[PDB]
């Protein structure tokens, strides 16, 4: 998945 | 032109066939992305580039619902509401996007990312364009306003020219807060000893 910040 | 889909966050199967059918393509970056598709507000690259663009920023039922009608519908009622994470942050996105399709929020910015900040230099520099502002590869040499560096604790080594030069110093939660918001306030942001 998409690494959040 | 037909539109070029992103999605963050989220597979959309349903969503993706949808954007064919109706005759639109999957968009390889926020930059060439004239939609973002998405069910909640996340602090990805993606969203964020999508933000400072100013691109709309829909939920799942625009495509399933496009797709019911046979063609792309208008995406004024298809907005993602996330009042959980517009509380969370504590802003609005709706009105972080009229800031973002009225004014560039990072224009007149030239922004320098030291090489251990997350998101990574490039990453960061696509959140800077995508802003109108300037993303340096290049390490600064002197100052200028409006030209900051983005850097971390462990980045000490590379602060080493903009502290000779003056440039300020600031966190990366300048653009990643200040983007999410749309605004820009490099005062709150500067990093201390």
């Amino acid at each position: 998945a998409s690494q959040e910040y | 032109t037909a539109p070029k889909v992103l999605f963050t966050g989220v597979v959309d199967a349903r969503g993706e066939r949808a954007v064919l059918a109706l005759g639109g393509s999957l968009a390889g970056s926020a930059a060439e992305a004239s939609h973002l598709v998405t069910d909640r507000i996340r602090r990805t690259v993606k969203f964020l580039c999508a933000l400072g663009r100013g691109i709309p920023i829909l939920s799942l039922d625009w495509l399933h619902q496009s797709r019911k009608a046979g063609f792309f519908l208008p995406p004024d009622e298809y907005v993602v509401t996330d009042p959980e994470q517009e509380k969370n942050f504590g802003f609005s996105l709706q009105d972080a996007l009229s800031r973002a399709r009225e004014r560039r929020l990072l224009e007149g910015y030239e922004i320098y990312v030291t090489p251990g900040v997350q998101p990574p230099p490039p990453q960061m520099g696509e959140i800077i364009s995508c802003c109108g502002g300037t993303y340096l590869p290049s390490m600064p040499r002197s100052y200028k306003p409006q030209r900051v560096v983005i850097t971390c604790p462990q980045d000490f080594p590379h602060c080493s020219i903009p502290l000779r030069v003056g440039l300020p110093l600031l966190s990366p939660e300048f653009l990643l807060t200040g983007v999410l918001k749309q605004e820009a306030k490099p005062e709150a942001f500067v990093l201390s000893p």
